[PDB]
């Protein structure tokens, strides 16, 4: 799929909920002095736009691929389809934002993992989670895409259950 | 600082596009006042006199003549800064994205900065209404997720000692039982000698639609007018129709002696001076805003919310 | 409005941008004058 | 602007001692045109014009006329912009580390400004040349790690829908060898109404050393530079033929026309290097400059190109 | 390392690296000892 993703005939209809887009604005709370790095994606392997990703090196470039949280480099939060360009904030830092997830019913507050597919679950699912991420809202469908907010902080000490 | 300053420049040149803010509507020009205050309190002091002893007689020799006495009450108002960030093109950039009737990347949602800030300060502005009417803060058609505000921070509709009037959920729908609340909030309402004044009445939508259904050849909002004309003296009253309530009723009179807004003078969005610059064309910019002020008298505001559930 | 004019005086980085493009277009005609193969 | 960037008035005091690309040696004055693009896609549209019958002869009273249509193809092309970074020092600690012969700090590798910009320029200028001529990115001898780019952005080398020879391994010596490919390769050309151009050729360093052997029982007077020169004559209408040799290249021959209507370069305006304005700063004497350019814009007809490659493995 | 494609925001740049050589040049003196006649 894509970001962007068309003519209208007519338009489409308070500021409040705006912000449910796929191609909103990844960053809820911005931060000057965070680190941004580009790097090459597969255009025909996985679409790695606000998902988890990591470093694959190639034999002609190093490439970021969509990855589990065991191997994760970082987030994936912008794309530049021209260029096939992805823009990764690494997990050094930290991140407050909009995240692609799969289940479409999760609460506030939970305790999540990034899957295989850079996608967020529920850290119930039995894999040992090793990033600390935290549901900061309600899971919500863009029809379908599923989107949550969620809080990165690093790498948890000891791996959970 | 033009010739230096572009965007400062852009500021200046589009600052008149940006429309006024509607909770203008709900005040009288007379009971705005701006202060000088960016970030912490206000203490106001009101002075009062008041008369001892009935007056004396001035007739033939006398030194004892009766006094008038006077008294004060302070009260402090918080006031709080915020702040948000954009991203915008940056000057040397914008002709290499100038295309055919349109600047920007439709792809990458890039806007000029001029644009971006009148885009931003609507939707500050539009922050700035939700707030002084309801007095929370926050980003949700649920209302959740609110900002936690200072104490002494209040809107007018959880603005506390006043009239607040509850219509249960068994009745959400009898118009009957609603103007019976409203006539009992009216009662209690306490004006003293300043009730000749005009009154603000505002609704929610459903209520609107309630209200134009007929009086069980006369309306319910007739009826209303009639009954708030009774008490403030048959002076103007004017009804509003606002989406940001939700099943409320606000009554409050347009009095400056009673309710005052006491805003900053930079309240509605400014500019920073600091603007965040790197090697590529994007920038980021961002815009203060100063919340509180509202200061009322006690027993003046009559709140009428029709519970749900 | 080229670097080789000692009397030009950039007002700005664009019009220095600028500049620079036209004095390497500059330097390339005058390659191409002198050039002989 | 000079009273207040010293950065900006020390690279235009010095962008006079950058020497120019040895690009423009392989294209015509006429051929380079540059465009206003810094990155994007660029469209240009050529118009034909065809005859649709006999043309009508003109006498007494006639309605009827023969018709002339038209047709048109559109070519989209691709530019990419770049960047690097360099640290330098900064302009008021230069006094702190100038020397009797030299500034700056060789302990430490620093230099000034200045002679920072000039390096980092030259070695800039040198990548562009090497995209330019192969259509390939890479800062490795063994040319691996490429930079993946766009679509439609090709170089003299990699031009799709060309004439390509190879040289066996075998015959990687004989010289007549070379010369039947390159014979076929000519042969093989196509340059339609426009034939009537000069030719540029582009030889290998070790190519360039065969080519200056006696013709071969070996021949006097004559030498196989000579025989090449006159074998393209037979096909250029007896235009000129200029050869040029490039270290860049490695057992590879590249025959080309110097025509703007069959191959055009139409570079950015930016495409050399130019100073970014942000500057970084702190409180130390280091500080970060940028220099930008773009790449892309090569543009060539069909079968018009021929590269002649000599295995080795 | 390859260029950087500057294309929405980023940050972390490839660099360029500079390096300084320092050339230097020996020179030796040496002297021969031969026997003659006073002034065979």
């Amino acid at each position: 799929y894509s970001k962007s993703m068309i003519e209208n005939k007519v338009f489409s209809s308070c500021f409040k909920s705006k912000n449910e887009r796929v191609d909103a604005y990844s960053f809820a709370c911005s931060s000057y002095t965070d680190k941004i790095e580009e790097y090459l994606y597969d255009p025909a392997n996985s679409f790695p736009y606000k998902r988890g990703v990591k470093l694959v090196p190639k034999e002609n470039s190093i490439y970021v691929e969509v990855g589990a949280d065991t191997d994760m480099y970082g987030i994936c939060v912008d794309v530049c389809e021209f260029s096939c360009t992805a823009y990764v904030l690494p997990i050094t830092n930290n991140f407050e934002g909009y995240l692609v997830t799969r289940n479409p019913s999760i609460k506030i507050g939970e305790i999540l993992d990034i899957n295989n597919n850079g996608v967020i679950i529920k850290a119930g699912g039995g894999p040992p989670t090793a990033i600390n991420i935290y549901a900061l809202s309600d899971s919500f469908t863009i029809n379908s895409i599923n989107l949550i907010k969620v809080a990165i902080f690093g790498n948890r000490g000891l791996e959970k259950t | 600082l033009f010739d230096e300053n572009y965007y400062a420049k852009a500021v200046a040149n589009i600052i008149g596009e940006v429309k006024d803010p509607i909770m203008y509507k709900w005040f009288s020009p007379d009971q705005i006042e701006d202060v000088d205050l960016q970030m912490g309190y206000q203490k106001t002091v009101k002075w009062d006199a008041f008369l001892n002893a009935n007056p004396t007689t001035i007739a033939n020799e006398v030194n004892t003549i009766s006094t008038i006495g006077f008294s004060s009450e302070v009260v402090r108002l918080n006031y709080l800064k915020l702040q948000y960030k954009f991203r915008h093109l940056k000057q040397t950039s914008e002709k290499f994205y100038t295309s055919d009737s349109y600047i920007g990347d439709i792809n990458n949602n890039l806007l000029p900065f001029a644009q971006a800030y009148k885009l931003a300060s609507s939707e500050i502005i539009k922050l700035i209404n939700h707030f002084v009417l309801t007095g929370t803060v926050s980003i949700q058609k649920d209302g959740k997720n609110q900002k936690r505000l200072l104490p002494n921070m209040y809107g007018l509709l959880n603005m506390p000692e006043q009239i607040k009037e509850e219509v249960a959920s068994g009745d959400k729908d009898k118009m009957d039982k609603i103007f019976e609340k409203i006539e009992a909030g009216l009662s209690k309402l306490e004006l003293g000698d300043e009730f000749s004044t005009p009154m603000m009445v505002i609704v929610d939508p459903a209520t609107s639609l309630k209200l134009v259904k007929p009086y069980a050849c006369e309306k319910w909002e007739d009826v209303l007018i009639q009954t708030i004309k009774a008490i403030n003296n048959r002076e103007d009253v004017y009804i509003e129709t606002s989406n940001l309530l939700k099943h409320k009723i606000l009554i409050y009179p347009l009095n400056s002696e009673l309710i005052k807004f006491k805003p900053s003078k930079y309240m509605l969005p400014t500019p920073n001076e600091q603007v965040d610059k790197d090697s590529t064309d994007v920038a980021h910019s961002y815009i203060d805003f100063v919340l509180g002020g509202l200061l009322a008298t006690r027993k003046t505001i009559l709140q009428v919310n029709i519970k749900q559930s | 409005a080229s670097l080789l004019d000692s009397n030009f005086v950039p007002i700005n980085f664009t019009e220095f941008v600028q500049a620079i493009s036209n004095t390497y277009k500059q330097r390339r005609i005058q390659f191409y004058e002198n050039l002989k193969r």
